[PDB]
């Protein structure tokens, strides 16, 4: 039982009547049709339910999320890339902060969020606040970090490379500082 | 008996490279005819197209593919009388080894001689060309190669 | 008209599909090219079920077979009919299992699902009207666990008035091939119980010991299984395939047969298991017919179904016999045998009769029943994965792909759950 | 499809990559020449050569393997042989100047200096095969090419690669005998790369070779020949269900998921069998119980390490040639009782069933005879540990007075370095008595 | 009666014409020589071969067709074909200088150079015929050779044949793959004169069918052989029930009157089926609604566009081969009530029902098998507009620095034009959205 969304935010989307609960958050949302229903509940001579397709292919996902930024530039809403990129993905903690801004936008109700900008994104403090210092492999770290989704999404080597040494630069100095803490 | 085989396959060839250049070939037969004033009686003999090289001709291209073509004929020649020097065989051999020492002649007529599918030495051409220009002198050696294919499948199952 | 529609999971699973189909082809008169070669009379009219009709009378199977390793489709098209399947149903991968659920699920079921739901679809649509779709698959991998769930789970979500029987592999402690084989097989129990109609148990072990000890086999392997499991399953299936006096079909048994959506596992069995020496010295008879389906040596089961209750009982016969005799013997057996069943439930054995014979053997009948003794295996597998969980060991596989922990939490929890309703269910008294 | 590289480091490295590609082309009927001249009398080769070898048009055979060495004469060497015709003199660069047992000037002044050509040649060996899955690193603790050169080499080829499984094959110094006295200094600087930058590594010595061959095979003048035969007969065990197939195929990933139960704990312990002469294959019935049972025994064991002393997590089985599931069930009933060996109260049971049709091969003039089936074993226990602990005892008694140090500072390299290795081992060790350590 | 006059402008136009013709005479038997020398053993052509070719006094056929190039290259290669017998020189005409992907040279300074010659062709084909109905104009949008010259040409006989058909073929340059760069230059000028001077156009690219090629004829070398050869038998099927008769018989006009909804929205989407190999065709049973059913998949869709986008309008449907009404109408009454397809909430029908009697042919070499029925679809709708929206975004980022713009402004040409055509664009890309918002 963590659903990192607030009491409110799943009192609300309980309360659009969407055609299937979401049971697992971060993978049903991660397809933008529950958001696209969400929308033509809330705009319906905008948006078209029938023009998306619930399915699990990467391309449909792309397709469902490429309307969806349409529709908010004709509806001129800001909402980040890098969120929108994240639920794409289906990154840990992305979709429940992406239906929190959803939210706020369109009840206009302003929550006490946990946490607004960018997270933690790996789970550093969460491996160092267990016992047994974990010490995570380099290919662990890559494989949280680093899907197979994205890789076939955008390949760029060299922007690859460099956030993987910067990554292994911070383990370094990580690790460096638990071993001061012993 | 590969012997004849492997002068089969050179025959075949050098008939190879002459369609490639069946088009040079018309060509410098136009340019004969234009030069000797005869562009009346299509060319049916061998003894015309030797005639016409042998005092007709000023390119040197001309001239080597035109020798081409007389040692195409004689090597055909040179088959034909080692077949018949082989053995006599059944008498549709004698037949087939009969026309064949006919049609290459250096003397024979070739104006109603034409090919057939699929031999595309006709088509190549344009129709009247092959009526009534140049109608025996390309339509020669493919037939006489079916008839060494046929003459030696033949003489096979004996 | 009415077909069935047949699916392929895991190795395994691809492997007893194709004994199956090799077996109902050479019963129904099939050669291996695709003509038609049978000398039978109700081998032409229903047989568009499993086959579908085309030009020259060459009916083509009606099975996908879906995998993530390549080298599984080389073995299966080697074989004498392994040249009449459709190639375009061979939906294979690049990157292999190594028998792990979570990343199968994820990582090599997103990119490659999609061509299975298209040509599935297409099949479908290709036909008027369904019943059904059968799924044979195993536990023991990522392969057949991995996404036979989750194509279950679609095609439910798609068309939800559809039959969904399976006949997937249960592990056994003693007889192992996966170390993390309680882990695929909890996180498997859970879409069983939640988003699948009915399921079959099936057991290597024990057709090992029963083969040996019964059929006294010099180098018995997995060919002999995949025969075994095919001829029950024909046997199953014969109620459809060949009509009789005493028709029957999926949809009735698994109503009849289920008493709770939550408890829809089984009993599989067949009787006529004898040795080769044995074959030509038999009484071929009701009774002994009976002792066989009821007693717990012939039972492909790797457990004791005498510590429980009979809940539910079909037994389907395939033959010319008789209507009185089965019927008898299951009141004797109700009357003798009494403290082995519900008492609460008079009279939970059905009488199924198939008036056509199989081919090569006169005498045939299958045991579908659902006793009381998955209990054990339950609370073995619920003991071995508290076990695995509590520490916490070989869990950085399935962290590192990105699915939580808790999916465990709630999957032991729906266990227990599951195992304590059983517990109070066995003992059924008639009142306080 | 399941294609793979393999990289040869060092002199060892070279000679195990020959000894495998030998053992591959006889087993597969591949002539030295590279062609298929066997057109009177045919005697196999009709099979899946794709994932070792690669077809041309022309029907020729290119070997896929890095053989890449600081010191030219084991280049001369292996040039100057009778295989020459078979691989690429591209494959084999040279060097002007070696390591031979160092890990300072291999690692930064030597090794450093060929690096693009190496990657443009791993590079363009993957661009030219379709599907890829690990690697096949072949070097030595005790060479310091194969130490410093392996280490700079595999950090760049993990940081390139991160979805590509990370294997790892050397010698591991005995300490009753060794060839070298600078072989920890090298070895403490190796493992600390291997353990926190690799997935898997396997670990084997030459004592436990020499014992098992006097022990069974009965030699009194043994060879390096015999070692790399050994140690090619395990590569292909451990990758048979690759070129070949059977009832239940076990891929590269397939065990390695499950050989590795943690990320600091991925050290195995391989045993072989059966390691027997020919006059040891005649008059001896075999069976699967018996080699089984076999392969738990401390005198067939690889690696010097009594297994009584700790207890088994994780356990991979494998198997090759013709083999009866019905034997392999009563051997897992049979051990899964059994006393004497220890294992954790909290793994019952696990392992895999990895069936073969193809028997293994023999050479001529070698001494392994022909047998019908074999066996090997993949195991994970803490008391191997012991090893670790014996290196960093020495490492430390060494280290105090700071012997043979001053050439690795004038070279160039931090002294803390040697500190950083020290406290990550005795970290590494504590992990692995804690896990030892049940309820 | 009902005869065409068809137009081949480019290399892509010229050897499309060339596979329609050899499709033609191989599907009514007419010989390479262009006689009837079949006296022995008779295989059709007694039939109405008039409406593509013409009888002489000498029993000859002649095409009636224009091949025409800027490039003599292209001329000289179909001139030293097989066919150079057939046709006649005249109509062959040659070029010195060629565009080859340039606009304005093609259509000022090269273009304006030969129009008497191809006009008094034109005029002189057009009166050896007695009914005409529309024209063939084959070229290209990459080639500017089939834009330049092509878009002269048209403007030209807009206006002196107001009450003839004027239909279109050409290629997309595919945003994902291309051939040159240039491409969206001559693309936005040639777009708006087909859409302000002509009456309907064909848009297809080569990706999908590298896709549908790839996917069902699984073919790892694909050639623009068996490309021609799809779009040729495309051509075909459109005009089947010309050359022949059936049960319902479509004209030119019958399609075109019903396949323009507005003078602006002219652009139909094709899909030929069942577009499978010879394998592909001798184990799977084909029925009318299973193809039909698959006409409307997007994978099997010349142009990539999910149809789900947009809403269909107006559909025109063709059938050729021995195709059952009741088969027909009983696939009507399964799409009608299908859910995925989508439409607009005005149209609830609209399609026609082309039988022909006569099955499409095969060739020997090609790669197309014997089917007892074919089918083609022409539908309209909203959801290709994307393709404009692509290239308009190509063009604009491509103008803002004004990119290879030099060349053009230096051979001379309004620069205003671009702008023109951008707004021309974005107008009619507007009006597209506005048609398919429903109320």
């Amino acid at each position: 039982r963590s659903s990192r969304l607030s009491r409110s935010v799943l009192r609300w989307l309980q309360g659009l009547d969407l055609s299937f609960f979401p049971r697992n958050v971060t993978r049903d949302f991660s397809n933008g049709y529950l958001v696209a229903e969400i929308f033509c509940i809330y705009y319906p001579w905008d948006l078209r339910l029938s023009s998306f397709e619930n399915g699990t292919s990467l391309k449909v996902k792309l397709d469902n999320w490429a309307q969806i930024e349409k529709f908010l530039a004709k509806k001129k809403f800001k909402l980040p890339k890098e969120l929108i990129h994240g639920t794409i993905h289906c990154k840990a903690g992305v979709p429940e902060i992406l239906i929190q801004e959803i939210y706020t936008l369109l009840t206009h109700q302003e929550i006490r969020s946990i946490q607004d900008d960018l997270a933690n994104f790996t789970d550093y403090i969460y491996q160092m606040r267990l016992p047994l210092v974990p010490r995570n492999t380099v290919s662990k770290s890559i494989k949280n970090n680093i899907r197979l989704s994205e890789l076939l999404s955008n390949p760029n080597v060299l922007s690859n490379e460099l956030k993987i040494e910067f990554l292994i630069l911070l383990q370094m100095l990580q690790r460096k500082l638990s071993r001061k803490l012993n | 008996m590969n012997e004849v085989k492997e002068s089969l396959r050179s025959i075949e060839q050098k008939y190879k490279l002459f369609q490639q250049q069946q088009f040079t070939f018309i060509a410098a037969l136009e340019h004969c005819r234009e030069n000797a004033h005869d562009k009346i009686r299509p060319i049916s003999s061998i003894e015309q197209v030797q005639s016409y090289m042998e005092h007709y001709c000023n390119n040197s291209t001309h001239r080597r593919i035109l020798i081409m073509f007389m040692d195409i004929c004689s090597e055909l020649s040179k088959l034909c009388q080692h077949f018949e020097a082989l053995h006599s065989g059944t008498p549709v051999t004698n037949s087939l080894l009969e026309k064949c020492k006919t049609l290459v002649s250096q003397s024979n007529d070739l104006s109603s001689l034409r090919a057939k599918y699929p031999h595309e030495v006709v088509n190549h051409l344009s129709c009247d060309e092959a009526r009534n220009h140049y109608g025996g002198v390309v339509s020669l050696i493919p037939i006489v190669l079916d008839f060494m294919k046929e003459w030696i499948a033949h003489s096979e199952k004996l | 008209m009415r077909e069935i529609v047949h699916l392929q999971a895991g190795q395994c699973g691809n492997q007893i599909g194709a004994k199956f189909w090799e077996v109902i082809s050479d019963e129904h008169g099939i050669d291996p090219t695709g003509t038609y070669h049978g000398d039978s009379d109700l081998q032409l009219e229903r047989i568009n079920v499993y086959y579908n009709e085309a030009t020259g009378g060459k009916y083509v199977p009606r099975a996908v077979l879906v995998d993530l390793e390549p080298g599984t489709m080389d073995s299966v098209r080697s074989g004498p009919f392994g040249q009449i399947f459709r190639p375009d149903n061979f939906v294979f991968g690049q990157s292999g299992a190594g028998n792990n659920w979570a990343k199968g699920h994820y990582t090599e079921g997103a990119e490659l699902v999609d061509s299975v739901l298209d040509v599935v679809r297409k099949e479908a649509e290709s036909c008027d009207c369904l019943q059904g779709f059968q799924l044979t698959h195993s536990l023991g991998g990522g392969t057949g666990s991995g996404m036979g769930t989750l194509l279950i789970s679609k095609i439910r979500e798609e068309y939800p008035d559809r039959i969904m029987n399976t006949f997937s592999v249960v592990p056994s402690p003693k007889v192992s091939d996966t170390v993390v084989e309680p882990y695929n097989a909890t996180l498997s129990v859970h879409q069983l119980v939640e988003n699948t109609d009915e399921t079959y148990c099936i057991d290597n072990e024990a057709l090992y010991d029963i083969c040996f000890r019964t059929l006294k086999l010099t180098t018995p392997t997995y060919g002999d299984l995949n025969h075994l499991v095919s001829a029950t399953m024909s046997g199953v299936t014969t109620c459809l395939r060949f009509p009789g006096q005493l028709n029957a079909d999926l949809r009735k048994l698994a109503v009849n047969m289920v008493p709770f959506p939550r408890l829809h596992f089984f009993m599989p069995g067949f009787a006529p298991l004898t040795s080769r020496g044995s074959q030509q010295y038999r009484a071929l008879t009701v009774p002994e017919l009976t002792q066989q389906m009821f007693d717990a040596k012939n039972m492909m089961a790797a457990c004791d179904p005498r510590h429980g209750r009979y809940l539910t009982v079909a037994a389907v016969f395939r033959g010319r016999m008789s209507m009185k005799e089965v019927d008898e013997q299951m009141l004797n057996v109700q009357n003798k045998n009494s403290s082995y069943f519900v008492e609460w439930i008079p009279n939970n054995v059905k009488t199924a009769v198939c008036d056509i014979p199989p081919r090569g053997l006169k005498m045939s009948a299958t045991f579908i029943g659902n006793s009381t003794a998955i209990q054990e295996l339950f609370k073995r597998i619920s003991e071995q994965f508290t076990a695995m969980f509590r520490r916490k060991a070989f869990l950085h596989w399935y962290t590192g792909e990105g699915m939580d922990e808790m999916e465990f939490t709630e999957a032991e929890s729906n266990m227990n759950d599951l195992v304590s309703e059983y517990q109070q269910y066995q003992d059924a008294t008639a009142e306080e | 499809m399941r294609e793979c590289i393999s990289i040869h480091v060092g002199q060892a490295g070279v000679q195990i990559g020959n000894a495998c590609w030998e053992l591959y082309c006889l087993e597969h009927g591949i002539q030295p020449d590279g062609q298929m001249p066997s057109d009177k009398t045919i005697g196999g080769g009709d099979d899946s050569f794709n994932t070792f070898f690669s077809e041309t048009g022309a029907g020729k055979h290119v070997p896929r393997a890095v053989f890449v060495d600081l010191e030219p004469t084991v280049v001369d060497e292996v040039r100057t042989g009778t295989y020459r015709q078979l691989f690429h003199p591209e494959q084999l660069i040279t060097g002007k100047e070696d390591a031979a047992n160092n890990y300072a000037r291999g690692h930064y002044t030597i090794g450093k200096e060929i690096v693009d050509l190496v990657l443009d040649r791993i590079r363009k060996l993957a661009d030219l095969c379709t599907g890829l899955q690990g690697f096949l690193i072949f070097h030595s603790f005790g060479g310091g090419t194969g130490s410093g050169f392996a280490s700079l080499l595999m950090e760049r080829l993990s940081v390139d690669y991160g979805k590509k499984s990370k294997l790892e094959f050397a010698i591991y110094p005995a300490p009753q005998v060794s060839t070298a006295v600078v072989e920890p200094y090298n070895s403490i600087l190796t493992t600390h790369t291997t353990l926190e930058h690799s997935d898997c590594a396997f670990m084997v010595d030459n004592e436990a070779i020499y014992d098992i061959c006097r022990r069974n095979l009965d030699i009194e003048r043994p060879t390096y020949t015999n070692l790399n035969r050994l140690i090619g007969q395990i590569v292909s065990s451990i990758t048979a269900s690759l070129r070949f197939d059977g009832a239940l195929n076990v891929d590269l990933t397939e065990f390695q998921t499950n050989l590795v139960p943690y990320p600091r704990i991925h050290f195995p312990l391989a045993t072989y069998a059966p390691v027997i002469s020919a006059e040891k294959a005649y008059h001896e019935q075999l069976s699967v119980a018996e080699i089984t049972n076999a392969c738990f025994e401390p005198a067939n064991q690889m690696v010097k390490c009594d297994p009584r002393h700790g207890k088994y997590m994780a356990c991979c089985m494998l198997y090759r040639g013709d083999v009866v599931p019905k034997d392999v069930n009563a051997a897992i009933a049979t051990i899964k009782t059994k006393r004497t060996i220890q294992f954790v109260d909290w793994c019952p049971t696990g392992f895999k069933v990895g069936i073969n049709y193809q028997p293994p091969t023999v050479v001529p003039g070698g001494d392994l005879a022909k047998v019908q089936r074999a066996v090997c074993m993949l195991s994970n226990t803490t008391a191997i540990a012991e090893a670790w602990a014996r290196l960093d005892h020495k490492f430390d008694l060494m280290y105090a007075k700071r012997a043979f140090v001053h050439w690795y500072v004038g070279e160039g390299m931090e002294e803390g370095e040697f500190s950083e290795a020290r406290e990550d081992l005795a970290a590494l060790e504590k992990d692995y008595e804690e896990v030892g350590v049940d309820s």
